[PDB]
């Protein structure tokens, strides 16, 4: 929805990845804007998409090919286009306004898309901060956006493939302002590595709904009769972290300062004469580090491009499978002797308004600069022959919002922004090799 | 020279209690809807 | 640590690895852990003496590797600084 | 603890039997309180191989079999705290 | 029906004449008097029974821990 | 529609399940002494939810500028509305060069 | 172990437990000394081998040795 | 002393350490460090070492002075060489035997 | 400190395990512990000749533990 | 209808219970093996065992009493 955090969801990587870019004076960075007017209003009004490398849980990098779209009703397009050359969507709803109208339509297309979803629940911290809710108000304040989610869900297809929840590792919670978006496993692998050798996964799918930690036994209750136990989730996770922001808040120097170095998180003197809200980002940013969990969460439960292939070619493909350029989709070759089969679904604005940058995802072939492709229309067919355009391309760029990576070539599965092929092109196109089979098909 | 101040949380406390006449009571922006700067120069531009 | 940090960034590739006996295994690696216990996909063991079998899940534990060839283009995968707490090699962005 | 007496005494002469049957005869450079030992100008003496100098070379640890000392070191000073 | 732990059933036993067998065959067979946390023993008037014949006598020994294999008698 | 809910799920697997270490911050409470005044501060205005400032020049402080930034108060005479307005034109003006 | 981290990028040859001998650039150690060797050659009793990015454990090294240096004003009145 | 518990903290550790000593099995090094009594090793590779021991460490790292080291290996033929002074690491330790000086 | 192994998909299946020198254990796996000590039941040992000897249940030592195998499809 | 997971420590505590021979082997002796009653281990499962008996290949048993295995040679524990 509009204003509910996603482009402070992609700062919060472009801050880790990329040390130069520092924070505004009176705004936030809005990384993947970049237009004036966008600016101007302050919301995002087109979908930039930006290519940057983060690392997993574990340590493992992946190379995460992001497309931030705009939360206005009106800016739809920005929405439905990008996300037809995507594996997944992930959704971000503020835990204060809750699900609202724009929400409930991309959860609707998303399912009836056969699109994977990722939760996160952004500004987690304004439940603390400013509605001062109690730990176990918030708890119920977040299940209830959760249970609306799911019912959102549950309204185009029953199915229990498109289910969210934390205990499956789909929903973060996350406060981009402060910097930290942590999930169940992510913030059970925090305590497991101070606190010894117990699995992560265990330990994690024991943290939600009324499963009750008992503090003398050390067991994890199912009512917890009378008072003899606390949620677990409140217990391990929803305490501490209300407590750190105190903390910090609350101008408790020594405290403060004992408690980080119990954990090894050392500050200079002058850091604890902050102004409050940077010794937030800074104490959050030294305990919670690189935003671990939402990487994780993204890479188990977002397809591949190869692993997405079938049903990419399923849905949006219409042309049939058995075919040889059908077949070349289905496995993704990036052989050279391999057909170059492309979807363009967007066209973005140079930096001067005289050109126009096509937007693809190549299903299939390599492609190079220079090279001749012949450019299909929206209904290109065998009764329409006459929708086909002859082009060059004439520059291979890989994006990344605020600048571009120039590529002489490019392989399948990737997201590639293509120069010098924009003027046959009116919404969508696709885009195939000239020295191909017969019968060519369009998506 | 006086140059830069830090206060602690008490002291701010204390002033922000003194000098409760003098100062706004809104926090939240979205109460200049059509009444902050750009409106106003958008207003002299369209002469309205 | 670096080296397990390395060890994991390999994981959905092929990585050929020898134990303490003396036998090769080349098969996808599909998890690891700071143990560097590993889990693999449709090995090729080559034994000391040269005899060439064949696995399809194995679970090798970690205390019985000599070295690892990891595949050559993760030579580029970045070295990140370490502070004193930190357990996991990850960009930073506070003090240390 | 008596590790300390390794770091103690510095760039003397001494001649090193590793773990394998390996003789290095050379001055030492810097060793370590988890016995890491850093070598320079050292002659590396494989077991049945024929000798070989190299200009630097470390020890982990656990190679470490015992040292060959010289006679020009205060032994009863050193070995205090 | 009362189990022994390690360290009370070896303590309980201080004094006695026991057979401390090594890793590598080797029995050396004696008294021992004092023992630490680590279960490395020493004996006294001890002497080696190597092949399970008796060649020499050694006096007292301290047997570090990681050497032996089991002990008993 | 769940046949067995994912919370008996979870218990009813090892439900002798043990974790020995205490969460965080125990010893502490949710609210220390100076929590709820640090609160009011914090979404306080501009002066006033800093800590740690640039000691601005005597006369560099309006003390009253936001009377006029604001709308003007209800059934007020009909010079001081103009006052209002006027001092805003002013202040338009010097922001818009 | 600051000695250790000046060897980063220098060309090195480790001996192993087993006896064989790595030749090749150091990328990353460990605290166990886990060796990342770049473009490494194996000396198998002398046979070459091509192995490429290799991860040696702690266990298997034995010695290492070092055989090359690392790849390598404005104005006035 | 009664803390054989094994989970101490810094002070208590230490003060059986030096009870691991002071009436543990290594004992036997104080009482040859100062008696200076005749100490023969084994070591892990069929190796016979004879030497004064000066000092020792937990680990049974030791230093040596004046050791007569043996071995042993054609036919079996013994033989002999005596070095100076010695640090050996408790590792490769099999055992110690005392001959007393007196 | 330590870490638990991930071994949860292979509980109760079919399993081979490789312990040093040269042996060789069937069984279905049924319990783990930090330094990978395993537990197998109803298993069965093979011998370098190659006939298969019923072993019962088996507690082995996480040490000595090469690899741990199953064959499933 | 699944059954729970057993940890080897609760499993080797069961069988001092039951007071079940045992068959142990050993780290590198392959053709050493020892059997007995179990009586006791701690953290390390240093196993104290009772009526140690030191079988070999051919069967050549061997009377050693209650005796205490080092844990760092056990490689494996039978249940009869
Ligand atoms: N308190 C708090 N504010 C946040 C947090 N995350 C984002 N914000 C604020 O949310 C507002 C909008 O942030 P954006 O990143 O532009 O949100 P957006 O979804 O990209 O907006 P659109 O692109 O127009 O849909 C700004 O005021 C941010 O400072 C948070 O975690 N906590
Ligand atoms: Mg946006």
């Amino acid at each position: 929805h509009l204003h509910h955090g996603k482009s402070a969801l992609l700062d919060l990587l472009v801050y880790y990845t990329h040390p130069d870019t520092k924070p505004p004076k009176r705004r936030s960075l809005r990384y993947t804007d970049t237009h004036y007017l966008e600016r101007e209003r302050v919301m995002s009004i087109k979908s930039t998409p930006l290519t940057l490398a983060v690392s997993d849980m574990k340590g493992k990098t992946f190379a995460f090919q992001c497309i931030d779209t705009p939360g206005h009703v009106d800016f739809v397009d920005e929405v439905a286009a990008p996300m037809a050359i995507s594996d997944g969507v992930v959704l971000v709803v503020d835990v204060i306004e809750g699900v609202m109208i724009n929400t409930t339509r991309i959860i609707k297309h998303a399912i009836l898309h056969d699109m994977p979803i990722v939760l996160v629940l952004n500004k987690v911290d304004r439940l603390i901060l400013e509605l001062r809710l109690p730990p176990n108000d918030a708890y119920h304040k977040l299940r209830h956006v959760i249970d609306e989610v799911n019912d959102n869900i549950c309204q185009i297809s029953k199915d229990l493939k498109y289910r969210v929840s934390p205990e499956l590792g789909n929903v973060c919670f996350a406060s981009c302002d402060l910097g930290y978006c942590f999930t169940l496993s992510s913030f059970a692998k925090l305590y497991i590595d101070r606190h010894g050798g117990i699995d992560v996964d265990l330990f994690s799918k024991r943290l939600w709904g009324d499963i009750y930690f008992d503090s003398k036994t050390r067991k994890f209750a199912k009512q917890s009769l009378d008072g003899s136990g606390v949620r677990s989730f409140v217990h391990f996770i929803l305490e501490p972290l209300y407590k750190l922001h105190t903390l910090t808040i609350s101008d408790e120097a020594e405290k403060l300062k004992k408690h980080l170095s119990s954990f090894q998180i050392y500050l200079k003197p002058k850091d604890y004469l902050l102004d409050p809200k940077p010794l937030l980002q800074l104490i959050c940013a030294s305990f919670f580090g690189f935003p671990v969990g939402f990487v994780n969460a993204v890479t188990r439960h977002i397809p591949s491009p190869r692993e997405n292939a079938a049903r990419k070619a399923s849905q949006s493909y219409i042309g049939p499978i058995n075919s040889s350029i059908g077949k070349a989709i289905l496995e993704m070759s990036r052989e050279e002797s391999a057909p170059l089969v492309m979807h363009v679904t967007k066209l973005y604005n140079t930096v001067d308004a005289n050109n126009f940058y096509a937007f693809a995802r190549v299903y299939s072939g390599q492609v190079k600069k220079g090279q001749k492709v012949k450019v299909l229309g929206e209904n290109y067919s065998l009764e329409d022959e006459e929708d086909m355009v002859v082009a060059h391309i004439a520059e291979i760029c890989v994006p990344c919002a605020r600048y571009r990576l120039h590529v002489d070539g490019a392989v399948a599965g990737m997201l590639v922004l293509l120069g010098g092929v924009d003027n046959s092109i009116s919404k969508t196109a696709t885009i195939v090799s000239d020295n191909l089979k017969d019968d060519p098909y369009i998506f | 020279t006086y140059r830069r101040w830090k206060l602690n949380l008490p002291q701010m406390a204390n002033l922000h209690r003194l000098g409760y006449q003098l100062l706004s009571d809104l926090r939240d922006d979205n109460y200049f809807y059509l009444f902050n700067d750009n409106s106003f120069f958008t207003a002299k531009a369209l002469n309205v | 640590s670096l080296c397990i940090k390395l060890l994991h960034e390999t994981q959905g590739h092929i990585v050929t690895m020898e134990l303490e006996n003396g036998s090769t295994y080349r098969g996808k690696l599909i998890e690891a852990e700071d143990n560097m216990n590993c889990q693999m996909r449709d090995i090729s063991v080559t034994a000391r003496d040269g005899r060439v079998s064949h696995l399809d899940q194995v679970y090798i534990r970690g205390s019985h590797i000599r070295f690892l060839i990891v595949p050559d283009m993760l030579r580029n995968a970045p070295m990140f600084k370490v502070g004193p707490g930190r357990s996991v090699p990850l960009p930073t962005r506070g003090r240390r | 603890k008596l590790v300390r007496f390794l770091m103690k005494l510095t760039n003397e002469t001494v001649s090193i039997e590793l773990k394998n049957g390996t003789i290095v005869h050379g001055t030492i450079t810097s060793v370590d309180m988890q016995m890491n030992t850093h070598l320079k100008a050292v002659k590396m003496t494989v077991k049945g191989r024929e000798p070989v100098p190299v200009e630097t070379l470390s020890i982990r640890g656990n190679n470490i079999r015992y040292y060959i000392l010289p006679d020009s070191l205060p032994l009863d000073t050193l070995l205090i705290d | 029906f009362v189990p022994v732990n390690p360290k009370p059933f070896l303590q309980g036993l201080i004094g006695k004449p026991v057979l401390v067998r090594l890793k590598w065959g080797q029995e050396y067979k004696g008294t021992l008097q004092s023992v630490d946390s680590y279960m490395n023993l020493q004996l006294l008037n001890a002497e080696e029974l190597v092949d399970g014949v008796k060649t020499g006598d050694l006096g007292e020994i301290l047997i570090r821990c990681n050497n032996v294999l089991w002990v008993g008698e | 529609e769940l046949d067995t809910s994912p919370e008996d799920s979870a218990i009813e697997e090892d439900p002798n399940f043990e974790i020995p270490f205490d969460p965080f911050f125990h010893s502490e409470d949710i609210e220390f002494e100076h929590t709820a005044s640090a609160l009011i501060l914090l979404w306080a205005p501009h002066p006033f939810n800093k800590r740690s400032g640039a000691t601005k020049r005597a006369q560099d402080v309006p003390l009253i500028k936001h009377w006029y930034l604001e709308h003007c108060p209800p059934n007020q005479p009909v010079k001081v509305r103009v006052s209002y307005q006027k001092l805003l034109k002013s202040h338009v003006m010097n922001k818009l060069h | 172990t600051t000695k250790m981290v000046s060897l980063l990028n220098h060309s090195l040859n480790v001996t192993t437990k087993d006896g064989r001998t790595f030749v090749g650039q150091l990328l990353a150690f460990d605290g166990f000394m886990n060796l990342v060797l770049s473009d490494c050659q194996e000396y198998r009793h002398e046979e070459k081998r091509m192995l490429g990015l290799v991860i040696l454990r702690g266990e298997f090294i034995v010695s290492l040795s070092v055989q090359g240096p690392p790849p390598m004003l404005l104005s006035g009145p | 002393v009664d803390k054989p518990r094994s989970e101490l903290s810094e002070i208590e550790l230490a003060r059986l350490e030096e009870y691991e000593f002071s009436a543990g099995p290594l004992s036997v090094l104080q009482q040859a460090v100062k008696n200076h009594d005749q100490v023969l090793i084994n070591c892990r590779n069929n190796k016979k070492l004879l030497a004064r021991v000066k000092a020792f460490d937990r680990h049974s790292n030791m230093v040596l002075e004046n050791v007569k080291e043996m071995w042993t290996e054609g036919k079996a033929i013994n033989k002999d060489r005596f070095i100076s002074k010695m640090f050996l690491r408790g590792d490769g330790v099999v055992l110690v035997v005392r001959i007393p000086s007196a | 400190k330590a870490g638990a192994p991930d071994l949860k998909k292979y509980l109760d299946r079919q399993v081979f395990v490789q312990l040093n020198g040269s042996r060789k254990v069937y069984g279905v796996l049924r319990g783990y512990d930090i330094f990978l000590n395993i537990v197998l039941e109803d298993s069965i040992e093979e011998k370098v000749d190659g006939e298969k000897v019923k072993i019962g249940s088996v507690a082995i030592r996480g040490n000595s533990v090469i690899m741990i195998e199953t064959l499933d499809k | 209808v699944q059954k729970v997971m057993i940890p080897p420590i609760n499993f080797i505590f069961k069988l001092l219970q039951q007071h079940t021979p045992v068959s142990i082997w050993l780290f590198e002796q392959t053709d050493i093996r020892l059997q007995g009653q179990i009586r006791g281990f701690d953290e390390f499962m240093n196993i104290v065992l009772d009526d140690a008996v030191q079988v070999d290949a051919k069967n050549n048993k061997r009377e050693l009493g209650r005796i205490l295995l080092k844990g760092d040679n056990i490689t494996l524990i039978q249940a009869i």
